[PDB]
């Protein structure tokens, strides 16, 4: 057909930016598109399994998650879930992380099959915070943007996201609509359900929602898929009878399935002029906490700085962790290039950068799961006054006449080789400028030359005054130091793969 | 949930806890789970808190024997303890969680002695990236135990040396009227008695103690002790003659008859069996079911849901094999030159390279990094059990190889490799036995290291065990099949021939001689083809009742056969050999263990139970393993474990005897050092050291290394010396330590340093096997195979032959010297004629032997002759068939073109021997090959072009006669060459 052919072409432009978003917009036109899209994606999965390709298993696993979550109803005739489960059941033998990824998908399919719509209600319920007492959870989206540097285009997105459109009464209505349609299909009277729920007060809507949510969770703990769905249908049918609209469900005349979208999450906004994340602690005056730092090229380093700086600050002095479970998300307006060579899927969607961006950003935050740990270098700085400090630097380090303008010393060094066999050396030198340029590093000694080095130690000469800057810092400068030892080294940043 | 009772250590009486554990839960989880129960139930929680789950052992009794579950990465359901309990209807069983203990003083002391004897610390765990060796040490206890406790005490203490072969032709004559005379000695009364050559020693006594019953007073035998309280013994040796065998089926009697010397025996008391007691074992018995993982029907994900998946069968995988090469790093560049280098990885089975790969050239600097995936066409489910990942560095500007190293893709557990490995590479300075080595270079200081990544998997990828499961061709094909089965062993099989053999696989099985050709055609890189073969081998009744042909049973233990079932039947066939047969192929079974790709195999286990059942196999087994440990880095650890398992079973008697021999070898090594490190002062210094050494508590009596029945005693210092050799060997001369010796002859030995004598024990083990061949035809070519042995790092203990002299000296080229020399030594004509008899019967034996083996062309200076006329070669470091200088034929009655009554009896004899060997062409061709590889193909082509494989008897019977003549023209020119270069 024309529609089916177009979907296949679009799905290619996403397996090869706005292309992935365009795919979601096109398939959201009608409920039938999702099932058609599911088969086409699943067909490409079989080719991978029959050729052993690796680079195209990360994308397909995400799309399948996305699409099943959006899809309103699964007709009993079509068993595409069983087809998908068998296709991924033969991936357990692949090497890590591929085997690990597909094991999660198998768990995702089991919950959906035994209790349809369980996944979608879980996600939105946490986002809106309307979690029942028996199962409490929450997710809070907190942006940190600098109007001075961030363009107003991104600020408007935060403004639109920060606008609280959905209300707690509306959210309970929407979730109940999704729960009933997902199991009863076109036999449910959507207009009848919507009209009769509107008159319901907030208390009864929450109480009814509590009963339905508990039933679905119990259903997922049932052995046989067929019996589990049957048990849910009986329970859902009974709930409708008790609620007072049994005729709304199980209508003999089929209706038209309505594509229920995903409501926007609880987003806030704050001015990130100061890179130190103390402001996040100020916002205070396991549930998740979504951090969405924006970044620029220069603030990339100070991003890393505050990032790792607050990270270990909490590791030892945990304050926020007591209320949430932090999860960080970088967004470009050094870290760029890092994820640009390590996560191509992250490169196309986010690095390539309601309005389009707000929908793109909301998708980014909702399904990104793979943590990333950045490379850092730990340094110990010893002064002459009996004071010692510990710092973390990644970008570079400079010292001397050149460094001072921008903003004898004993040298010990210890290179090593891949095998764990190294060569310590004691080569003290006199120069007017010493710089460490970046995993290993490459020292600099403007006497000019550059030398590969992995671990270094520099010692001063009888309180010789000198200023040292970390990562070309313009404020944190240490003067008249006596020693500095540099060596290579939850709330991590998130990537799709 | 499977219930199990655990007997907790502390109580008033020991306390027991009943715990239900998952059938597929791991043992380590059971340790933690049991720990929590104790803490919840303990009457004294402090005792179970300070301790930990990793400081205990889980013991269980099986038929009165305590067993311990050595492996920890195992599921409960797989334990043999569950199987044993359920068969006996015990549930829940008892598992004793006994606290571990540190080694005691005696145990540490005993281990110290063993480590010194072996020459290697078996406890070392430094240069190992796996736990195979320690598992082997624990598991080889079961072999030993039963054999140690299945021995006959008296026969094992006395160890009679019997044979079963029939008497040859040239010894039936020497038993006239079926009678033999034995000179029985008792104190000072040495009287001769006559018995029948088919009488057992148990009888020779009966008659003796009846004849002399009235005259027992003269004999001085104790009156109370009867004819059962004594045993005959060879006078001057520790070789008893006991048991129930004919007095003609011993090996001392047959040696005397060959030399025409009366048999001298002395009555003696039986050696006490109490002197062979063994130390009770310290280790518990490892669990029996450790090498078994399960069938493909239980290790496969298919047919199961992700909920219960724990193990993944290898055959379920279907991906192309893949490795990641990171790079290499040499600490200091050996040479600074403008050359490029590149790595390559190959998969292999035996010498068959299933697939290869390579990487782009890069400059050869002190550190090269690639970090590249290499993906091989072979599917991961096509990997056989003995796959060998071979990493090799090649160089270039062809390609000069520099380094190689090997890894086992399926380790000793049936589990694919997974992780990061950094491996140090050997350095090569076509093929060899050393190149199949799965050992990593211990020189971790200036050796290249290469880093490889093999992908990790969420579950263990295990190799399952095969399940035993259940007209005539056209005459042309049958005739064509017969031709292939009947070619020389070195002959290759073409692909078309392989299809015929593999297609006709159930037709050849019934023919026992076709096995080494059937299995050379199976395609091992395909799961089903190997699966078909196992079904084929399920029924092998033909090969289980076919005459044993050591030539065939040796063919299967070569390199090519890397299988576990093909090798296991061959070894099963070797389990027929008799002690006499075993002693002839020892140094060739031991030197063939270098091919078993795993440590604990059936060959190695066979080598030890034969050892621990007989004393004379153990003695020589001790010395052949001991030499490999001390001078072959590539196979030290495998051989160290093997020897340790034996040394714990031999006994305190032989252990004392093995200590004393090692001291003398080590002290004399020091003495060699002194003189070598630096002119009559050399002689004077030797006397001082030797006199000091005798004063240095040198053992008063030790068994000679190469003759267990001969106990050399106090040194004789006036006859020792240092020859005029650059290596300066010691002409040591000892004397017997047995008062019953009937002669005052000494015991000469040469202790030599500066050369490797592993070859000499081969080209002298081969000949002794050829001597047995020419005995299977009742021929007695009179070779002189002397004793020799290699004991360590370029040191050797050669035996001295009394009354010998080198031809180079009987020439210090005048032609007539040789003949006059023998005349002078034995002017008596009768002795001279008898002497020239031997000089011919043995100038052939050596013309033959050194021509078949391809080492005929030798210098005059390396040939000798005993005074009784016996020629013999020594020092086994344009061509000639052999050394047959005119002088030799001069002594046969020949000169110019004449033919003497002896010259013809030489040619007659010569050929009459060659044709005897041709009847064993297969054996000579398997043993030549084995030697070569495991010793030092165009090289191995010599043993056919010269053993006449192909043409028929007449075509050969004229082959070697033409050779004998070829030499008759050479005369004295080749020897010129030799001495010429050796003097220039
Ligand atoms: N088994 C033996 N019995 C008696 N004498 C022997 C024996 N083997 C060697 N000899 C004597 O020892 C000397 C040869 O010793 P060996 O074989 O170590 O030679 P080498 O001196 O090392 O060799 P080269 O000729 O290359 O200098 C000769 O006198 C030979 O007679």
């Amino acid at each position: 057909t024309c529609t089916e052919d177009r979907i296949q072409h679009a799905l290619e432009r996403c397996l090869h930016c706005l292309n992935c978003w365009s795919l979601q917009e096109l398939v959201s036109r009608d409920p039938g598109h999702f099932l058609i899209l599911l088969e086409q994606i699943l067909q490409k999965t079989r080719e991978v399994q029959e050729k052993g390709t690796y680079d195209l298993l990360a994308p397909l696993a995400l799309l399948f998650y996305s699409t099943v979550l959006c899809t309103p109803h699964f007709p009993p005739d079509s068993d595409l879930l069983l087809k998908a489960a068998r296709t991924y059941h033969r991936f357990l033998t692949w090497p890590v992380p591929y085997c690990s990824i597909c094991q999660e998908l198998l768990t995702f399919i089991d919950a959906e099959l035994k209790a349809p719509g369980i996944s979608y209600q879980r996600l939105v319920r946490a986002e809106q915070g309307l979690s029942t007492r028996s199962h409490r959870s929450s997710t809070v989206t907190v942006l940190l943007l600098n109007p001075v540097e961030v363009q107003a285009e991104f600020l408007d997105v935060a403004d639109k996201l920060s606008t609280p459109g959905p209300s707690p009464h509306s959210a309970y209505i929407t979730l109940l609509l999704h729960a009933f349609q997902a199991t009863f299909g076109a036999h449910c009277d959507l207009s009848g359900l919507h009209r009769r729920l509107q008159s319901k007060t907030l208390a009864e809507l929450e109480a009814i929602f509590t009963e339905t949510a508990e039933a679905q969770e119990l259903a997922s703990g049932i052995g046989d898929a067929a019996e589990a769905r049957q048990w849910l249908r009986t329970k859902l049918q009974a709930v409708g009878e008790k609620a007072g609209f049994p005729g709304v469900l199980d209508t003999a005349k089929p209706g038209k399935l309505r594509t229920i979208p995903i409501p926007v999450a609880r987003c806030y906004t704050y001015s990130w002029n100061q890179d130190s994340f103390d402001i996040l602690q100020e916002i205070l005056l396991a549930s998740t906490l979504r951090v969405v730092v924006f970044g620029s090229d220069r603030i990339s380093g100070k991003v890393a700085r505050a990032y790792s700086n607050l990270r270990r600050l909490e590791n030892n002095r945990p304050l926020l962790t007591r209320f949430f479970k932090l999860q960080f998300f970088y967004v470009p307006v050094d870290i760029s290039h890092y994820l640009g060579m390590l996560d191509p899927w992250y490169e196309r969607n986010v690095l390539g950068l309601l309005p389009i961006l707000a929908d793109m950003l909301l998708y980014y935050c909702r399904f990104a799961a793979r943590p990333v740990l950045l490379q850092v270098y730990q340094t110990e700085l010893t002064f002459i006054t009996g004071e010692k400090t510990t710092e973390i630097f990644i970008h570079s380090l400079e010292l001397g006449h050149s460094a001072a303008t921008r903003a004898t010393l004993q040298i010990i060094y210890s290179k090593g080789a891949i095998s764990g066999r190294s060569r310590w050396s004691n080569m003290e030198k006199l120069c007017t400028s010493v710089n460490l340029s970046k995993e290993a590093l490459t020292l600099n000694l403007t006497e000019t030359s550059q030398i590969k080095v992995d671990k270094v130690q520099i010692i001063g000469s009888n309180s010789c005054p000198f200023a040292v800057c970390l990562d070309q810092d313009e404020r944190k400068i240490l003067q008249s130091v006596i020693r500095c030892e540099v060596s290579p080294c939850c709330l991590p940043i998130m990537t799709f793969s | 949930l499977i219930p199990i009772e655990f007997v907790l250590p502390t109580s008033k009486t020991p306390e027991t806890a009943l715990l239900h554990v998952a059938g597929h839960g791991n043992v380590e989880q059971m340790k933690a789970q049991v720990w929590l129960r104790a803490l919840e139930t303990s009457v004294s929680a402090d005792f179970y808190h300070r301790l930990g789950p990793d400081h205990f052992l889980l013991l269980y009794q099986k038929k009165g024997q305590w067993y311990e579950i050595y492996d920890k990465y195992q599921v409960v359901q797989t334990l043999d303890c569950l199987r044993y309990w359920k068969v006996l209807h015990r549930s829940p069983g008892q598992i004793h969680v006994v606290q571990r203990h540190a080694p005691s003083e005696e145990t540490l002391a005993f281990q110290r002695q063993l480590n010194a004897l072996i020459g290697y610390d078996v406890t070392d765990v430094s240069n190992v990236h796996d736990d195979e060796l320690e598992f082997t040490r624990r598991r080889l206890v079961t072999p030993r135990m039963a054999e140690v406790a299945g021995r006959d005490p008296k026969l094992y203490a006395m160890h009679p040396w019997v044979t079963s072969k029939p008497l040859p032709e040239y010894l039936l004559k020497k038993i006239t009227n079926n009678c033999v005379f034995i000179v029985i000695h008792r104190s000072t009364t040495s009287q001769t008695i006559k018995v029948s050559a088919d009488d057992t020693p148990g009888t020779i006594l009966q008659s003796f103690f009846t004849k002399m019953a009235k005259k027992k007073s003269l004999m001085d035998i104790p009156e109370s002790q009867n004819e059962r309280d004594f045993v005959l013994r060879v006078c001057g040796r520790d070789e008893y003659l006991v048991g129930e065998t004919p007095i003609k089926n011993f090996q001392w009697v047959r040696q005397c008859l060959k030399n025409g010397e009366e048999i001298h025996l002395v009555l003696d008391t039986p050696p006490d069996p109490a002197l062979d007691e063994v130390r009770k074992e310290e280790w518990p018995l490892v669990d029996d079911c450790t090498g078994v993982t399960g069938y493909h029907e239980q290790l496969t994900i298919h047919g199961k849901d992700h909920e219960s998946v724990f193990t993944v069968s290898l055959w379920d995988c279907d991906r192309k094999f893949r490795v990641k090469i990171r790079g290499i790093d040499i600490p200091v560049l050996p040479r600074t030159a403008d050359l490029t280098v590149f790595v390559e990885a190959n998969i292999q089975y035996g010498q068959q390279v299933l697939c290869q790969r390579r990487t782009s050239p890069k400059p050869f600097t002190e550190e090269v990094l690639w970090n590249v995936w290499l993906e091989f066409s072979i599917k991961i489910k096509d990997l056989p059990k003995g796959a060998l990942l071979n990493l090799q560095i090649y160089c270039g500007k062809k390609a000069q190889l520099l380094y190689y190293v090997n890894l086992l893709l399926i380790d000793h557990r049936f589990l694919l490799r997974h992780g990061e490995y950094v491996l140090h590479m050997w350095q090569l300075s076509s093929f060899n036995a050393d190149k199949l080595t799965s050992a990593t270079n211990p020189d971790k200081e200036n050796s290249m290291s290469i880093s490889i990544l093999l992908d990790n998997y969420c579950h263990p990828i295990a190799l399952p065990k095969h399940r035993p499961t259940p007209a005539e061709m056209p005459n042309q094909l049958r005739k064509q099949l017969e031709a292939i089965i009947a070619t020389d062993p070195l002959n290759p099989l073409t692909a078309e021939d392989k299809e015929l053999l593999w297609h006709f696989r159930y037709e050849s099985l019934k023919d026992p001689k076709a096995y080494p050709k059937l299995f050379s055609s199976v395609k091992w890189g395909q799961q089903e083809i190997v699966a078909k073969t196992y079904q084929l081998l399920a029924k092998r009744e033909v090969w289980d009742q076919s005459a044993l042909d050591v030539g065939l049973t040796m063919q299967l233990l070569d390199c090519n056969f890397s299988d576990e079932n093909v090798r296991a039947i061959a070894v099963q066939k070797l389990e027929s050999l008799e002690d006499d047969d075993v002693l002839h192929y020892l140094l060739q079974l031991v030197q063939a263990v270098k091919f078993e790709p795993y440590h604990d195999s059936a060959l190695a286990r066979f080598l030890l139970k034969r050892g621990l059942r007989n004393k004379r196999i153990g003695h020589f087994l001790f010395w052949f393993l001991r030499s490999e440990i001390a001078q072959s880095r590539h196979y030290q650890q495998r051989f160290a474990v093997i020897l340790e398992a034996y040394l714990r079973g031999c006994g305190t008697a032989m252990l004392h005897d093995f200590t004393q021999q090692v001291q003398v070898i080590d002290m004399l090594q020091k003495v060699t050092i002194d003189i070598k490190s630096l002119s009559s002062q050399v002689i004077s210094q030797l006397k001082q050291k030797l006199e000091n050494l005798q004063n240095l508590n040198l053992p008063q009596s030790f068994r000679v290394p190469y003759d267990p029945g001969l106990k050399a005693g106090a040194l004789v210092i006036e006859k020792c010396k240092v020859m005029a050799s650059k290596k300066k060997p010691l002409w040591l001369e000892f004397k017997c330590a047995d008062p019953t010796a009937l002669s005052n002859e000494t015991i000469g030995i040469i202790f030599k340093h500066g050369d490797d004598l592993r070859q000499d024990m081969l080209i002298l083990q081969i000949l002794r096997i050829m001597e047995s061949i020419w005995e299977t035809e009742s021929l007695d070519l009179c070779l002189l195979p002397y004793g020799c042995i290699s004991t360590g790092d370029k040191i050797g203990m050669i035996e001295i032959v009394k009354d010998a002299t080198t031809i180079a000296k009987i020439q210090q080229f005048k032609d007539e010297v040789l003949s006059h020399w023998l005349k002078e030594k034995c002017p008596i004509e009768e002795k001279f004629q008898a002497a020239v008899e031997r000089f011919v019967y043995s100038c052939a034996g050596y013309c033959v032997a050194t021509f078949v083996l391809g080492i005929g062309d030798r210098h005059n200076d390396n040939i000798m002759i005993s005074e009784t006329g016996n020629l013999f070669h020594i020092d086994f470091g344009e061509r000639v068939p052999f050394v047959l200088t005119p002088d030799f034929l001069f002594v046969m009655g020949t000169s110019g073109k004449k033919t003497s009554l002896h010259f013809q009896k030489f040619q007659d004899v010569c050929v009459k021997a060659y044709l005897a060997l041709r009847h064993h062409t297969n054996l000579l061709i398997i043993l030549f090959s084995m030697m070569l590889m495991t010793g030092m193909k165009e090289d191995i082509e010599y043993i056919r072009d010269a053993l006449t494989v192909g043409k028929s008897e007449e075509d050969a019977k004229k082959y070697f006669l033409d050779q004998i003549e070829v030499c008759r023209d050479k005369g004295w020119t080749v020897q010129f060459n030799w001495f010429l270069h050796l003097v220039l």
